[PDB]
């Protein structure tokens, strides 16, 4: 089976910069028409596949002149000219000579853009969800680079572990930033015996810090 | 050119599914057709590969004896005929011509029941301002979350859903307006869960 | 459209 090997896995690269993926390919991809089947595919968060390149070299319509391909045998390249905002996915490089149609691994492109530190915000649970026997605390860390951020959450000061979900959502498009979400997950029992209810928040951007609290009962 | 996808769904393990592919735009008959599927935040991988007219086919030892890929050249559709579904076959399926990838049908392959979400909001505190909705307790994905029936996008955070112990997602969609604009503006997120037949619209406020 | 797969080569 033609295994390709891509390279970077994950690919941090400032605005503007050039970039380039490699793949590797196990065997030779000329077929008999002279043509060597060789294509690389762009995936953005919550949408499909698009072919960018597609016979190692030609690009696809509607597809950008930044984006070039080079190559020959069983090493290949995908190279940028310079890195826009709207290039953040998943790069894919396959093969379609051999049966069956195989795929890299993928590579992650990121933004590397300036240190930008949280908003922080902490909301209390809703008075209707106290009704069903459940509090749900949640904690919003807003427009924040890099990803990297920790969130510990503390009632009456004692450090709570194995009780909270967290949620990242992926880079921005239009800023480059990132935004998390951490929920606390109590009983209506296990909420009403304390007073204090806060989120510690530890990130680069952050000289010191950020503690958002509220007490129960107001 | 255009691949339209249906027959996708929630499932009970050792269950069967036919996807179904409505391909237009392109002389469907001379090329050939595949399945590709992609597990939550995993890679492209193939199911199914099939020839112009028919009379070669592939499947990958993770389906081969359970899945089959067939065509109709005359209607202008490709099938893919799921059997014995175990929870690895859980993944969004697209249908590619290779230069062309349709929308892709979620397939979730589970014994647990269709249920629909709790809306709960995150009301503003004490010149921006952050608010948003909590939705908890629902079975399967996906939900939708907009804000104002579409009219207010800027600046709209919708985390990824979180799977919880007890089975059931959840996850939060969250505004940040400016404080002055809270006293005059009204903020109504629109959640819409299909699969359970769920909508709910939810007021929040101060 | 495009001829993507090397199969449909000779088609």
């Amino acid at each position: 089976d033609v295994v390709m090997t891509q390279s970077p896995l994950s690919l941090p690269v400032t605005l503007g910069q050039p970039a380039s993926i490699s793949c590797r390919s196990s065997q030779s991809l000329i077929y008999s028409d002279g043509n060597a089947y060789l294509h690389w595919f762009l995936q953005k968060p919550g949408q499909s596949p698009r072919l960018l390149i597609y016979k190692v070299s030609n690009r696809f319509s509607g597809v950008p002149d930044r984006f070039s391909g080079s190559g020959s045998g069983t090493d290949f390249t995908l190279k940028i000219s310079r890195v826009e905002a709207e290039d953040v996915g998943v790069y894919y490089c396959s093969q379609s000579t051999h049966v069956p149609w195989t795929f890299g691994q993928g590579t992650k492109v990121e933004i590397k853009r300036t240190v930008a530190a949280p908003s922080v915000f902490i909301f209390p649970p809703s008075d209707e969800q106290l009704k069903s026997g459940t509090a749900s605390v949640v904690c919003l860390l807003n427009n924040f680079y890099p990803r990297e951020a920790k969130v510990q959450w503390k009632v009456d000061n004692a450090l709570q572990s194995g009780n909270s979900q967290e949620s990242v959502t992926e880079q921005d498009s239009k800023d480059s930033t990132y935004s998390l979400s951490s929920t606390l997950t109590l009983s209506k029992a296990d909420y009403e015996k304390h007073k204090v209810y806060a989120c510690e928040v530890t990130h680069q951007g952050l000289s010191s810090p950020v503690t958002k609290s509220f007490n129960r009962g107001e | 050119v255009q691949l339209v996808e249906s027959g996708g769904g929630l499932v009970q393990p050792g269950g069967s599914l036919r996807l179904s592919c409505a391909a237009s735009g392109f002389t469907f008959s001379r090329y050939s057709m595949s399945w590709v599927r992609q597990a939550p935040g995993k890679g492209l991988e193939l199911v199914a590969q099939i020839n112009s007219v028919g009379s070669s086919t592939y499947y990958p030892d993770t389906v081969k004896g359970r899945f089959t890929i067939s065509r109709d050249n005359a209607k202008n559709t490709l099938y893919l005929q799921m059997n014995s579904l175990r929870a690895e076959d859980t993944a969004v399926y697209y249908c590619a011509s290779g230069d062309y990838w349709g929308q892709g049908t979620l397939v979730t392959v589970s014994s647990a029941s269709t249920k629909g979400p709790s809306v709960f909001p995150l009301a503003p505190s004490s010149g921006t301002a952050a608010l948003g909705c909590l939705v908890k307790d629902y079975f399967p994905e996906p939900v939708t979350v907009s804000w104002n029936s579409g009219a207010l996008t800027s600046g709209v955070h919708t985390f990824p859903a979180v799977l919880q112990s007890s089975g059931l997602y959840s996850l939060s969609s969250v505004v940040t307006v400016p404080s002055s604009s809270l006293g005059t503006q009204t903020y109504i997120c629109n959640v819409n869960h299909k699969p359970s037949n769920t909508k709910v619209d939810k007021k929040v406020e101060p | 459209k495009l001829v993507f797969f090397a199969e449909d080569v000779g088609s």
